[PDB]
């Protein structure tokens, strides 16, 4: 029969390709990921719930049937012309610039977007919005005072590992609110101001999040196939990759913030 | 453990044919390239006869030769990519089933069609060339046709009709009785019966003459990168035709 | 491009002939029971045996026909011709019909010639004596077809009765069932041997059901000759055959008619 499997020795090139932390501004800095086929459920779940049970809180099964499910991912590109392919190096670095950017961006849309369980995001990929997941809100006028209240309702067991996410439109704010109350020098060193690790700032996020993203947002990717084809009318190729992904949430450790 | 699991397990997938054409049972079937046949085989033995009939007009209208004319079509498989790589299914026979089933019901479509869809006109029995005879009941209409059929064609006649029409006539031949529940359909008309759903209205004729030719085939493979699919296409050309129109008549209410 | 060679032939079915073939276009049902011979000149006696003195007078009929016809029976040659026509284009399109299409055609022509003459309603002149409906057979009268057949058996001599056979059209065998419907019971599933008590054969030409001992009826083919020729101008080959036969009834008093 004609079909040939992708050589396994070529696969691990793509395993480290799908998962990468090199980029500046993503939740990939803080969340957990992997590439292992064998794992079937969040590995640490048992150590979590009992420690939560030490407190009055314990888990509601917000995710049904913890065992993962296989959701599909797809990529497509068109190189401009064989002249790019006539050479070697600029080709190879061009592709890796693309995929990482596309893969990383795509999971990010599913989580943070205001698309909120409809519209552009496929209805197949439609539960996983955090707004749609059922986190409880915190509110306050002062954003500085606001998130102290929210870091501190967290269970004190996992308070040591927590990280805040923020929009640049929010970033410009607090440094203003600080200056009026002083601590201008302290401002610009957010990690010191609020004891936290890995503070993050981006622009796709619309509202402020807090919580231990190390244990909550476990995920895994696995490649399947990499295809290649010539197209003769144009000078172009048709490169593409398709893979499988899936992801989970533990909303109790997380808290959203909403200032007025 | 794996022994305590049952051991009728298969490791492999198969399937029955998805669809098939009933007219292959009785019709002629060929492979010949550029085929020709004569219309009438034995001409009349004696000087004097009365057997001259509209068949004679039919042969006068068109030559004694029979021309089989190529006609194109195509079939697709349309499997995906995940099925291949995400598991060891070994479905290589499955696609083979869909393809040779593909060409099959193509015949069943155009040979039995209400709208002949220009280019496919001369092959459907409902084109209008064949006659129509009428009866009060479906049972009466079928036997009324058999009276029309000349002695050459009556002796090896054959009927095609939908099974639901055999069920209504036997009920009225009955009287609210479940005594016909095993009657072979041959015994009530006196000729072989064959059943398919597509035949709205019955037909009847000899079916030595309805002939088929597959001239050539071509098979190839490719990929569709955007959707991941492999196509596994097949294309070929065939013709079908009725040697004479006094052979194949129509019943009706 | 090398050519139109491909692997589709495997996908193509297995019932494909690769050359032409067809069925017997017509047949003679009467060949089952009647005798069949190839002898040049044929002569037989009509009366098989006569018993001792205590013979009740031979049936009035046999006294008459035997007296008129004489003890022997003459099988007298009679001619006909069978034809076959193949245009020239059909030859030169790579098909083999020379071998099988003609034998299928000519052999059938022999059969239809017989059955046409035997069951002729109004025979051609010069061949009246062959038919069973020319005359000289007695037509009994039953109220219906069921009564007429059984009465006709009641008429002829018992020796012929014991060996008798019926020929009729199948549609008439349906009508006798409708009167023997008897409500619940259905003789569509029954054979026809058991209704009348003797064998039956079905044939569409036989109008009025005939009956008798078809031991006596006989046929003979003496000689043949096979020929072929081309009509050069019109461009059609020809294949012609001829032969001489005759068939007669050893004793007319046997075979009788049924009529409503």
């Amino acid at each position: 029969f004609n079909i040939q499997e992708l050589p396994t020795a070529r696969k691990e090139v793509f395993k480290e390709l799908l998962v990468n932390r090199e980029l500046p501004q993503t939740l990939r800095d803080v969340i957990t990921i992997t590439d292992d086929e064998h794992v079937e459920s969040i590995p640490a779940l048992s150590y979590i719930k009992d420690k939560l049970a030490t407190n009055g809180i314990e888990l509601s099964l917000n995710g049904s049937s913890k065992y993962f499910d296989r959701r599909e991912g797809h990529i497509y590109t068109e190189v401009a012309d064989s002249v790019v392919h006539g050479s070697d190096r600029t080709l190879d670095d061009l592709l890796k610039e693309i995929f990482i950017n596309e893969c990383v961006s795509y999971e990010t849309t599913l989580l943070l977007d205001k698309n909120n369980a409809s519209g552009l995001i496929d209805k197949d990929n439609q539960d996983l919005s955090l707004y749609n997941q059922g986190i409880k809100e915190v509110s306050n006028t002062s954003m500085y005072d606001g998130i102290k209240q929210a870091m501190k309702d967290i269970p004190q067991t996992f308070r040591r590992k927590v990280s805040v996410v923020m929009n640049t439109e929010h970033h410009d704010k607090l440094i203003k609110e600080l200056a009026q109350m002083g601590l201008g020098t302290l401002a610009g060193d957010l990690t010191k101001l609020f004891n936290v690790s890995h503070v993050v700032v981006t622009d796709d996020a619309q509202d402020i999040f807090v919580g231990d993203f190390g244990h909550a947002i476990y995920a895994k990717y696995e490649p399947i196939m990499y295809n290649k084809k010539k197209q003769a009318l144009k000078g172009v190729y048709q490169f593409a990759l398709n893979y499988v992904f899936d992801i989970k949430i533990v909303p109790e450790l997380l808290r959203i913030v909403k200032v007025k | 453990g794996d022994k305590l699991l049952p051991k009728t397990l298969s490791k492999e997938i198969v399937s029955e044919p998805f669809a098939k054409n009933q007219l292959r049972e009785k019709a002629r079937l060929t492979n010949i390239k550029g085929l020709e046949i004569p219309r009438v085989s034995y001409t009349l033995d004696d000087d004097d006869f009365i057997t001259d009939v509209e068949t004679a007009k039919e042969l006068k209208a068109k030559g004694d030769t029979v021309k089989f004319t190529t006609n194109k079509f195509k079939v697709f498989a349309a499997i995906s990519d995940t099925v291949i790589h995400g598991s060891d299914v070994d479905l290589v026979n499955w696609v083979e089933n869909a393809l040779q089933s593909g060409l099959a019901a193509k015949e069943r479509k155009d040979a039995l069609a209400v709208s002949p869809k220009s280019g496919l006109e001369h092959m459907s029995f409902y084109n209008g060339s064949v006659k129509e005879v009428e009866g009060a009941d479906m049972y009466d209409a079928i036997i009324n046709a058999l009276a029309d059929l000349h002695e050459d064609y009556r002796d090896n006649a054959t009927i095609y009709m939908r099974y639901a029409d055999y069920v209504k006539i036997i009920s009225v031949l009955s009287n609210g009785t479940t005594n016909f529940f095993d009657t072979p359909a041959e015994k009530v008309f006196g000729k072989p019966v064959v059943f398919t759903d597509a035949a709205v209205k019955p037909i009847v004729g000899d079916f030595n003459y309805f002939g088929i030719n597959y001239d050539g085939t071509t098979y190839d493979t490719d990929k569709d990168v955007k959707k991941g699919e492999y196509l596994f296409v097949l294309t070929a050309w065939y013709d079908q035709q009725r040697t004479l129109d006094s052979a194949f008549r129509i019943a009706k209410a």
